[PDB]
């Protein structure tokens, strides 16, 4: 009499190794600095 | 595309002529100021003046 854990167990899983979607934070950007905007007031 | 306006320096010359006419009655002050006409400079003498 022995434990069932000692007996090797085989498994048949075709591993559906997925890959989820990471989350990015969209940094707000701009082209022309406010200093240049003032310099363009002329 | 750059938007900084082009900058540089400049030198300007002017000639101003004005008159004061204040003696109204016996003697007055600031009775009438002249036209105060501003005029350009004669270049050649001005260049000598500039020189």
């Amino acid at each position: 009499t022995i434990n069932t854990t000692d007996i090797s167990t085989l498994n048949t899983f075709i591993a559906l190794n997925l890959s989820f979607i990471q989350n990015i934070d969209f940094k707000a950007i701009e082209l022309y600095s406010s200093a240049e905007k003032r310099l363009a007031s002329s | 595309k750059n938007i900084v306006p082009h900058i540089f320096k400049v030198r300007r010359y002017r000639k101003i002529a004005t008159s004061v006419t204040v003696y109204r009655g016996h003697r007055e002050s600031a009775i009438t100021n002249k036209y105060e006409l501003p005029r350009p400079v004669p270049l050649y003498e001005i260049s000598h003046m500039d020189s």
